[PDB]
C-alpha cells in the first residue's frame, strides 16, 4: 500500500514540482528520500540550495512522512538539528496530503515564518523585535551553509 | 462577488465576499463557516500571504479567485 | 467498523482517490460530507481517527 503509493508520488513530483524542489528516493530505497529546495525569491534564503531527508513509516500514507533539513539554516521554526515546526508534520496530518503538499508548505514557511510557535525561541525574538537583524543573519547564514 | 479559500487537503470554501473587504473580515467570515480563529489562519494569493489590513482589491482578487488557507495552530 | 458502515454509504463506483492517489467498478465509500474514496484505502484511516481525511469532519 504504502509502496504503490510511494511510486505514485514520485511521478506527479517529476511531472509537476513543487516550489523548485526535487525529490527522490535514495538509490532503491522507496522509504527514504533525499531531496533538494530552493529558499524562496525575495525571502533571504534567496540563492540557497537546502537538503532534505524524507524517512516513510511503513503505514504511510496514514502516518505522516518523518521530514527534516540536513542543510543549516537561521529560522525561528526549524532548530538545529533540522526539525521543522510543520502541524502536518506532527497532529495535522491527513492522508489526503502528499510529500508535495509538504514541500509546498516547507516554502510557504521559509517565505513567511511564524514567530509565536517556534522551535528557535531566540531566533523568534529577533525576528519579532529586530528584523533586518533576522534578515542580515539569515542571508548570512544562507551564503555559509547553502550558497 | 465569490472566492474559493482551499485548504491544503484540498477542502473547498466558497465565500460572498467584497473586493473593498478586507484580509481581517475575509478571516472572520473563515471562522464563521469553519470555526478556525483569525489569529491562526493565514491566506495566500500567487505566493505572497496575504496581511490584514489590506483588501482584496489591493491584492487584486477577482471573482472566483481561489485563496490558499494554512493554519498555524497555538502549540505546534 | 461498524460505526463506519452506520454512517456512511459504500458503493461500487461509475475522479483519484486521495488516500492512495489511483484513479477511481470498484468499491468505495462516501462520507456524510460527500467525499469519496475507496472503501479499503479510507476505511484504513476512519480506523483511528473518525474525521474525513480532506475536510476533517468527524463522520459521526
Ligand atoms: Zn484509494
Ligand atoms: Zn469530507
Amino acid at each position: 500500500m504504502a509502496l504503490k503509493r510511494i511510486h505514485k508520488e514520485l511521478n506527479d513530483l517529476a511531472r509537476d514540482p513543487p516550489a523548485q524542489s526535487r525529490a527522490g528516493p535514495v538509490g532503491d530505497d522507496m522509504f527514504h528520500w533525499q531531496a533538494t529546495i530552493m529558499g524562496p525569491n525575495d525571502s533571504p534564503y534567496q540563492g540557497g540550495v537546502f537538503f532534505l531527508t524524507i524517512h516513510f513509516p511503513t503505514d504511510y500514507p496514514f502516518k505522516p512522512p518523518k521530514v527534516a533539513f540536513t542543510t543549516r539554516i537561521y529560522h525561528p521554526n526549524i532548530n538545529s538539528n533540522g526539525s521543522i515546526k510543520l502541524d502536518i508534520l506532527r497532529s495535522q496530518w491527513s492522508p489526503a496530503l502528499t510529500i508535495s503538499k509538504v514541500l509546498l508548505s516547507i516554502s510557504s514557511l521559509l517565505s513567511d515564518p511564524n514567530p509565536d510557535d517556534p522551535l528557535v525561541p531566540e531566533i523568534a525574538r529577533i525576528y519579532k523585535t529586530d528584523r533586518e537583524k533576522y534578515n542580515r543573519i539569515a542571508r548570512e547564514w544562507t551564503q555559509k551553509y547553502a550558497m | 462577488m465569490q472566492i474559493f479559500v482551499k485548504t491544503l487537503t484540498g477542502k473547498t470554501i466558497t465565500l460572498e465576499v467584497e473586493p473593498s473587504d478586507t484580509i481581517e473580515n475575509v478571516k472572520a467570515k473563515i471562522q464563521d463557516k469553519e470555526g478556525i480563529p483569525p489569529d491562526q489562519q493565514r491566506l495566500i494569493f500567487a505566493g505572497k500571504q496575504l496581511e490584514d489590513g489590506r483588501t482584496l482589491s489591493d491584492y487584486n482578487i477577482q471573482k472566483e479567485s481561489t485563496l490558499h488557507l494554512v493554519l498555524r495552530l497555538r502549540g505546534g | 467498523q461498524n460505526t463506519i458502515e452506520r454512517f456512511t454509504f459504500p458503493h461500487k463506483y461509475k475522479e483519484k482517490c486521495t488516500i492512495c492517489l489511483s484513479m477511481l467498478g470498484e468499491d468505495v465509500r462516501r462520507l456524510p460530507c460527500a467525499h469519496l474514496f475507496h472503501q479499503l484505502c479510507v476505511d484504513q484511516w476512519l480506523a483511528m481517527s473518525k474525521k474525513c481525511p480532506i475536510c476533517r469532519v468527524d463522520i459521526e
